[PDB]
């Protein structure tokens, strides 16, 4: 009835390693023309949720934050209702809790990677990078 | 820019599978169609596929219930699965966008039923 | 110089603003704006007959057809008056509508003020599809967002 997101795939890895987070969506309105701006958000202990990348469920538009630009790549399997995050060349600074969140497909430019305009959230997965 | 394949020569009642690889630029209109240039005729639209996700198909009356259109979003491809071929379906099947200005036709594929 | 505007809302996330303008009487109409929340690709764009949104976009009734003709792309001559064809949404699901049509008017017998603009689910086949439905609705699929066209 309500959309629910579940992350997976975080863990511990060595500075320079790889991770592929995935978020799968469950329940909610499954009809194709219900577009969201699925996004990956990042909260380090004692700092604010950041938001690193987002993808349009309606098409393919992807927008990344400047701190992860070259390194992180967000993809999606619309038929499996999944959105992925390949994080590689991992820095120690990328340690944080990583949340997947969804928001209105109609969000304008500037409000698509802001956690305030975000509607439903996933519980989080922890990612720790050691050096 | 539009490349077809998969026709050939088939006995009546037979089945074929036409395949078309389209430009990213054409495919991202997500409105594609299989036209058949019927013998001596201008290319008629025979099946469309548009919409979200895997898309939605629409069939011209002569093929409805015998042809199935489909697409592969990740690969920019469109497929036409033709079953129980009658003589009438003999023609050259082109693939192209619909609902906007047409792209320069591709080679198309030859479908012969006898 | 008559102006008009419409705000498209629906059940789904689709929503935008489309403005009309008509410099000279019985002249041509500039139609421009932006719809956001669409599936990347083509979408049917129509002025339906009634400005009724009581049961949502269903109440709008059929495409505006005062001359009682069959369906067509806006460039064709056999067409409904409110048949404006298709709009294009990009990889971010935004369609920047920029049309200029000469059949619909802001005045007279062809006046659309008080009628409903509608963006549709799939793509309008412009009547070239080859089944009875293509000559009425153009197989544009279901209605995603709509609004009554008002005065500016």
């Amino acid at each position: 009835s309500q959309v629910q997101l579940q992350e997976s795939g975080g863990g511990s890895v060595q500075a320079g390693g790889s991770l592929r987070l995935a978020c799968v969506a469950s329940g909610g309105d499954t009809r194709p023309y219900i577009t969201y701006w699925m996004g990956w958000y990042r909260q380090a202990p004692g700092k604010e949720r950041e938001g690193v990348a987002t993808i349009y469920t309606g098409g393919s538009g992807t927008y990344y934050s400047d701190s992860v630009e070259g390194r992180f790549t967000i993809s999606q399997d619309k038929a499996q209702r999944t959105v992925y995050l390949q994080m590689n060349d991992l820095k120690p600074e990328d340690t944080a809790m990583y949340y997947c969140a969804a928001g209105n497909g109609a969000l304008p430019p500037g409000r698509r990677l802001s956690p305030q305009n975000m509607d439903t959230w996933g519980p989080g997965t922890q990612v720790t990078v050691s050096s | 820019q539009l490349q077809e394949s998969g026709g050939g020569l088939v006995q009546p009642g037979g089945s074929l599978r036409l395949s078309c690889r389209a430009s990213e630029t054409l495919f991202s209109l997500y409105a594609m169609g299989w036209y058949r240039q019927a013998p001596g005729k201008q290319p008629e639209l025979i099946a469309t596929i548009s919409g979200g996700g895997e898309g939605t198909g629409n069939y011209a009356d002569p093929v409805k219930g015998r042809f199935t259109i489909s697409r592969n979003n990740a690969d920019n491809m469109v497929f036409l699965q033709m079953n129980n071929l009658k003589p009438e379906d003999t023609a050259v099947y082109y693939c192209n966008v619909y609902g906007t200005n047409l792209a320069p036709w591709g080679q198309g594929t030859q479908v012969t039923v006898s | 110089a008559t102006k008009a505007v419409c705000v498209l809302k629906g059940d789904g996330p689709v929503q935008g603003i489309i403005n009309f303008e008509q410099k000279e009487s019985n002249g041509p109409v500039k139609v421009w704006g932006s719809i956001k929340g669409l599936t990347e690709g083509l979408h049917g764009f129509h002025v339906h007959e009634f400005g009724d949104n009581t049961a949502g976009c269903t109440s709008a009734g059929p495409h505006f057809n005062p001359l009682s003709r069959k369906h067509g792309g806006p460039k064709d001559e056999e067409r409904h008056v409110g048949d404006l064809g298709n709009v294009t949404a990009d990889k971010d699901g935004v369609a920047d509508v920029s049309i200029e049509d000469s059949v619909i008017s802001l005045s007279g017998d062809h006046c659309i003020i008080g009628r409903t603009l509608v963006v549709h689910e799939k793509a309008d086949d412009l009547g070239k599809g080859g089944n009875e439905e293509s000559t009425k609705t153009g197989n544009a699929g279901s209605r995603l967002a709509c609004g009554v066209i008002g005065i500016a």
